[PDB]
RNA sequence: AUUCAUAAUAACUUUUCGAAUCGCAUGGCCUUGUGCUGGCGAUGGUUCAUUCAAAUUUCUGCCCUAUCAACUUUCGAUGGUAGGAUAGUGGCCUACCAUGGUUUCAACGGGUAACGGGGAAUAAGGGUUCGAUUCCGGAGAGGGAGCCUGAGAAACGGCUACCA
RNA sequence: GAAACUGCGAAUGGCUCAUUAAAUCAGUUAUCGUUUAUUUGAUAGUUCCUUUACUACAUGGUAUAACUGUGGUAAUUCUAGA
């Protein structure tokens, strides 16, 4: 309809914000950027509907254009700036630092990190090219564009970026047995190891997959993300560690710990 | 009717207004551009060539 | 004027905006509830930053008496209020004028007429100044 | 899954891009030229990727109607070839050639006081009725058509013509 | 810092339900069938010339608004000559 959408009603906007019914209209519209739309974390909701840090809007773009926050490493100045899984969110004042990773709701966490932590991060490689001039490239989930991976770096492979530097310093392969944690469908957040790869020529590979629970379930090889080695995860995961329990395990969890 | 002058050596100008139906006919047929000697318009103008330019109707 | 009791709860240190921001918590029996300038004198009496730094609204006093329940707001200065604060708030307070304007249709109005003119406007003085002589 | 990504050869082009731009700082270096160097980040720039898109597109699903049974090629209807056009597939359009395409498993035609959907009302169950209207999609800006700008409009708080 | 040039935006929003019955729409697909401002990440040592008497790089060209000034029309976000 003639072109470019640029408003967003909320109601419209993306469950996993956790924003009130009313109280307004429009949620904020994700900036184009290195995540989409509906799977990203606008920096006015993550300053201020999750940290508590602004009550205004207006107070976000006054926390942001003094540069107090900065993205994946970089200054950024952007209010509704597209911030995603994986992505590393700093306050010097405070001395804080955050990673974006996601609950066993299928929600983003506020989860704190060190500054060791925040040296660097995962990506995901989404695909893997040859560049003009015969200059191999890799893409990673969040897009950026890393020139001479190592040649044994396939698709799906998850692959650790410096940030201080754009380089990459590992990557782990798409094998049977490797920490993977689900960044789509039902079973977003929950992490678990792998089983096995359903392969399905033209259309759609289904990864089934088993956590520190002996629990099973399965995904679309889209939405697998591997982290590590069973038991040894390449960044801190959230308390729960993505096992979800049942509404009955969780009510007793909540009315256990019940006597103040 | 009246004519708008200019000296673009000088940087002047002033209007002169003409009432003489045959002064003014001189300048009839003529067109944009088209250069025009004086003695007929006016004795003030013998000798001044004026090169037309433009100019209004009513309305 | 009877014992009052002002708590604060839920406090954050809140450095990238150089204040810190809690709920205020008035008890107040026997007092149709309390008031903004009395609980920012307080409330500087306390967080060791004086009146003009602290700023307080929200607030709505609970059914029935006893309680009203708002939020508070202290700045590191004044020079950091008189910044980070919105500037109605400021006028509530004293520390900011409230500079009048035209109607906002007064304004929008201006804004319109003044699109039918191009460049200065002067020179549209002088040449219809000629019509009086036309 | 490819004549894919990428590269190599011979050439081609009214030759695309390849920074004559702006702001804060002013320091180093010796053969003392106002030399040679050089900090932070703005705007830009070709190609690729990403993101926000778009455009087409596969499979299946619509209310009443036979006092609508055959329909489709006038002046494309259905297909083949080549081209032209387009951002690009394609009868999209044009040439040539062929005679196809749909139908009682209801085509084609008519009606709709018909925008579709999420939904709403009614509570044994099965159903029945409704959805102009807070969200998603589509369409429109008195009616028609045409087009300029532009990444994006066949735009109407844009232009152009005709009609009212 | 008015005005004006330049850049960007005005293709979002808001409103309505006239048209529309395999259309739209929904769910499900496809681009090995394309365009894509912008955001984000990458990305450029080659530009001249029968190649010693050499090409502005210490940086080449004018033509215009605003403006000044002369004007036209009953009349508009009309505009002409200089
Ligand atoms: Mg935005
Ligand atoms: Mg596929
Ligand atoms: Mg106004
Ligand atoms: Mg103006
Ligand atoms: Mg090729
Ligand atoms: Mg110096
Ligand atoms: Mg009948
Ligand atoms: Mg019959
Ligand atoms: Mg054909
Ligand atoms: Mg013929
Ligand atoms: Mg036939
Ligand atoms: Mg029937
Ligand atoms: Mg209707
Ligand atoms: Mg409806
Ligand atoms: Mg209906
Ligand atoms: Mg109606
Ligand atoms: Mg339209
Ligand atoms: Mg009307
Ligand atoms: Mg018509
Ligand atoms: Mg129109
Ligand atoms: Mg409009
Ligand atoms: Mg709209
Ligand atoms: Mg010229």
């Amino acid at each position: 309809a003639r072109g470019p959408k640029k408003h967003l009603k909320r109601l419209a906007a993306p469950h996993h914000w956790l924003l009130d019914k009313l109280s307004g209209c429009y949620a904020p519209r994700p900036s184009a950027g290195p995540h989409k739309l509906r799977e990203s974390l606008p920096l006015i909701v993550f300053l201020r509907n999750r940290l508590k840090y602004a009550l205004n809007g207006r107070e976000v773009k006054a926390i942001l254009m003094q540069r107090h926050v900065k993205v994946d490493g970089k200054v950024r100045t952007d209010t509704t700036y597209p911030a995603g899984f994986m992505d590393v969110i700093t306050l010097d004042a405070t001395n804080e630092n955050f990673r974006l990773v996601y609950d066993v709701k299928g929600r983003f966490a506020v989860h704190r990190i060190t500054d060791e932590e925040a040296s660097y991060k995962l990506g995901k490689v989404k695909k893997v090219q040859l560049g003009k001039k015969g200059v191999p490239y890799v893409v990673t989930h969040d897009g950026r564009t890393i020139r001479y991976p190592d040649p044994n770096i396939k698709v799906n492979d998850t692959v650790k970026i410096d940030l201080a530097s754009g380089k990459i310093t590992d990557f782990i392969k798409f094998d049977a047995g490797k920490l993977v944690y689900v960044t789509g469908g039902r079973n977003l957040g929950r992490i678990g190891t792998i089983v096995h790869k359903e392969r399905h020529d033209g259309g759609f590979d289904l990864v089934h997959i088993k956590d520190s629970l002996d629990n099973t379930f399965v995904t679309r090889l889209n939405n697998v993300f591997v982290i590590g080695e069973q038991g040894k995860p390449y960044i801190s995961l959230p308390k729960g560690k993505g096992i979800k329990l049942s509404i009955a395990e969780e009510r007793d969890r909540r009315r256990a710990q019940q006597g103040l | 009717m009246k004519l708008n002058i200019s000296y673009p050596v000088n940087g002047s100008q002033k209007t002169f207004e003409i009432d003489d139906e045959h002064r003014i006919r001189v300048f009839f047929d003529k067109r944009i551009g088209q250069e025009v000697d004086g003695e007929a318009v006016g004795d003030e103008f013998k000798g001044y060539v004026f090169k037309i330019s433009g100019g209004n109707d009513k309305q | 004027s009877d014992a009052v009791t002002i708590r604060t709860r839920k406090v954050i240190s809140n450095p990238l905006l150089a204040r810190k921001q809690f709920v205020v918590d008035v008890l107040h029996p026997n007092r149709a509830n309390v008031s903004k300038d009395e609980l920012r004198e307080k409330l500087a009496e306390v967080y060791k930053a004086e009146k003009d730094a602290v700023s307080v609204f929200g607030f709505r006093t609970q059914f029935g008496g006893g309680k009203s329940v708002g939020f508070g707001l202290v700045y590191n200065s004044v020079a950091e209020a008189k910044k980070f604060e919105p500037t109605y708030r400021l006028v509530r307070y004293g520390l900011a004028e409230k500079v009048e304007k035209a109607s906002r249709q007064q304004r929008k109005q201006k804004k319109n007429r003044d699109k039918k003119i191009f460049g200065t406007g002067k020179r549209l003085a002088k040449k219809v100044a000629r019509r009086n002589a036309d």
